[PDB]
């Protein structure tokens, strides 16, 4: 996250980290939706460009962290992978489209102060809390500038206009997207950026007081850089798809 | 979606407030 | 970098 701020403590308790085994390196965000269900970036863990293509025993999701580095005894829980599901119309390819993936945890986790599942976001609840200027926000422990953070860090962004997002990049930028970030004549800073991605964009409605995981870090040119923007998988978009995967192989 | 989501044990469990979820609620007008 | 996780998460 580039200027940010240390989270407070069970701030985003949500908030997982993507660990892999060997070597021990963190590789992405992602996020508790169930106490056996993690969302995350489908490109954190399938990219064959980079020859990126992870199996369940490769990783690691460590959930109620604060510290990035500290082995977190009696605060963190460190669970295996029992499935990896990516969505079937994910775009790596191209543009990052559908960039989404879910990982279901060998064993439920206990929730805590520190654990706690965020809400995936009904059509009224999205339809009334994406607007442009609205804000949400994004934590992570990636890096600070475009080094490291000792604790997740956290920044509250503006959700910008589709038109805004489209004309900042020559990538072609689909319906399952949204853009996020400050303008340069805003003045206010902000950003994602690497070692962030597969981590939540969350807003928390007016209306009821919870927390909606609205995105999912996906992409970006730079971290940061004026006249760019942050793009952030919609996630209310692949609601049905996310449904249907726990549906089926949930219990 | 569980019936307890995104209300978090250390905040809106307890009624504290964050640092900074003001500048987001300011935002939704 | 990183702090040892314990060997049985391993
Ligand atoms: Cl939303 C968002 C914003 C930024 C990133 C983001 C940008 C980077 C680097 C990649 C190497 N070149 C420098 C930038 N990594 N992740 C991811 C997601």
């Amino acid at each position: 996250i580039v200027e940010g701020s240390d989270a407070e403590i069970g701030m985003s308790p949500w908030q997982v980290m993507l660990f892999r085994k060997s070597p021990q390196e963190l590789l992405c965000g992602a996020s508790l939706i169930s106490d056996r269900w993690v969302l995350t970036a489908a490109h954190c863990l399938l990219y064959p460009p980079w020859d990126k293509n992870f199996t369940e025993n490769d990783l690691l999701v460590r959930i109620g962290k604060h510290s990035r580095t500290r082995y977190e005894r009696n605060i963190e829980k460190i669970s295996m992978l029992e499935k990896i599901y990516i969505h079937p119309r994910y775009n790596w390819r191209e543009n990052l489209d559908r960039d989404i993936a879910l990982m279901k945890l060998k064993k439920p986790v206990a929730f805590s102060d520190y654990i706690h599942p965020v809400c995936l976001p009904d059509r009224e609840t999205a339809a009334s809390l994406l607007q442009a200027g609205y804000k949400g926000r994004v934590t992570g422990w990636g890096n600070l500038k475009e080094g490291q953070p000792s604790v997740l860090q956290v920044v509250n962004l503006p959700i910008v206009e589709r038109p805004v997002c489209k004309d900042s990049t020559r990538i072609r930028i689909t319906d399952n997207m949204f853009c996020a970030g400050y303008k340069p004549d805003e003045g206010k800073r902000g950003d994602a950026c690497e070692g962030d991605s597969g981590g939540p964009f969350v807003m928390k409605s007016p209306f009821n007081n919870r927390w909606y995981q609205m995105g999912i870090v996906s992409w970006g040119e730079g971290c940061d850089r004026d006249g760019k923007y942050g793009f952030y998988t919609h996630v209310f978009r692949l609601k049905k798809w996310i449904q249907k995967v726990i549906d089926q192989f949930g219990e | 979606g569980e019936a307890d989501c995104g209300l978090r044990p250390l905040f809106e469990k307890k009624s504290l407030e964050d640092k900074t979820e003001r500048e987001l609620l300011e935002s939704y007008i | 970098d990183f702090e040892e996780i314990p060997e049985e998460y391993l």
